[PDB]
């Protein structure tokens, strides 16, 4: 891969009193071509464990099936639920993937995030893991999760790696990244999650030409791993001047 | 001297003969135009006659096109009175003053302004 063609934005992960909640567009661009406009970007690695991308999409599929035989190998050879790989070890793989590609001057046109449960103590999921069916969708409440035991990890081009308690990636990296450091607070609610996460992605969608409103949420809890039902963004101009008419200014000047 | 009222040079009673030359050929015309002022609103009117000059009236003179009144700009207006030459000349300068006013600052020039500048070329 010698750059960037086809294209997915920003994505946003943050820690809340759950899990983990991962959001993304489904959109991928061929430029400035919307050619695509109903892709996933978020992956399920295992049932504590997603990875979301932002970059080449060729690449992006080249890591998930590489991710997706590495659970495999690990679930061939588990004999209890602490066998299972966590997303700590994912993150660690996956940085000595970008390290060594880096070396080798052969890099993933990638951002990735590597999130999930770290810890094995708040249900029994990993007891029989079920790969081509998900029961999911007999609703029980979610486990408050300790912030410690979450884990959301970054990986970049030239294999920079860390962890925090919210990553992004993109344009999200500015935007949602400022909205995160003055308003992020520790356990917040779902909703609470939900409203911060769709403002960030309303100032992502109106600020980033690469962006749209179709998201795709995606929840790591107690309960797994669910992907929500994808919806629109409302996203409503927040001025009453940009709908004015340009008739009504001044005839005279650089009024535009 | 002997050119003191030939060119625009000082008398020795400290006069300029040329512009009072200048005003008494205005003043020669027989055109006249009178402005009045309203609380919201300015009038002009002026006769719509020609000139007395070298030529006179003839019959078949088109008297729609005799016009001591003028457009500087949509919003500006004028009433010129003196030779024909120079009246059209004048307004012709105040129009390029107008629109270049109007390039280079962005809004329409007012009248005040417009008479100004046409008085600091008048000075030259």
């Amino acid at each position: 891969t010698l750059g960037p063609v086809v294209t997915g934005t920003s994505v946003i992960a943050i820690k809340y009193k759950h899990g983990i909640m991962i959001a993304a567009d489904r959109k991928a661009s061929y430029g400035s071509y919307a050619k695509f406009q109903n892709v996933e970007r978020i992956f399920k690695i295992n049932n504590k464990t997603v990875m979301g991308f932002s970059g080449e999409l060729a690449d992006a599929q080249y890591l998930h099936e590489l991710l997706t035989r590495k659970n495999i190998n690990n679930l061939s050879e588990k004999k209890r639920k602490e066998d299972m790989y966590t997303p700590q070890h994912y993150h660690s793989y996956v940085s000595r993937v970008f390290y060594v590609r880096k070396n080798r001057i052969d890099p993933l046109f990638n951002n990735i995030i590597i999130a999930g449960i770290n810890s094995q103590k708040y249900d029994n999921n990993d007891d029989n893991v079920l790969l081509y069916t998900n029961k999911n969708n007999n609703n029980e409440e979610y486990k408050e999760i300790h912030k410690d035991d979450l884990y959301i990890g970054f990986v970049d081009m030239h294999g920079t790696n860390f962890c925090d308690d919210y990553i992004t990636t993109g344009y999200a990296r500015y935007f949602a990244l400022t909205l995160l450091r003055d308003h992020y607070k520790d356990n917040m609610t779902e909703e609470e999650a939900r409203i911060l996460i769709n403002e960030c992605l309303r100032i992502l969608y109106f600020r980033d030409a690469t962006s749209s409103n179709f998201i795709q949420i995606v929840k790591v809890t107690s309960k797994g791993v669910e992907y929500e039902e994808p919806y629109i963004l409302p996203c409503v101009l927040n001025s009453a001047d940009y709908v004015y008419p340009s008739t009504l200014l001044p005839p005279a000047g650089c009024m535009w | 001297s002997m050119y003191d009222r030939h060119l625009t040079i000082f008398s020795p009673d400290g006069n300029l003969y040329q512009i009072e030359y200048a005003i008494k050929a205005v003043k020669n015309t027989n055109i006249t135009s009178v402005g009045v002022k309203g609380e919201n609103c300015a009038v002009i009117i002026s006769q719509k006659k020609m000139a007395t000059q070298y030529i006179s009236q003839d019959k078949l003179l088109d008297y729609n096109n005799i016009t001591n009144i003028y457009n500087i700009t949509d919003e500006i207006g004028c009433s010129m009175v003196g030779m024909p030459g120079d009246c059209l000349s004048m307004v012709y300068k105040a129009r390029s003053e107008a629109s270049e006013f109007l390039y280079s600052n962005g809004y329409n020039v007012n009248a005040e302004t417009l008479c100004r500048n046409i008085c600091d070329k008048i000075q030259v």
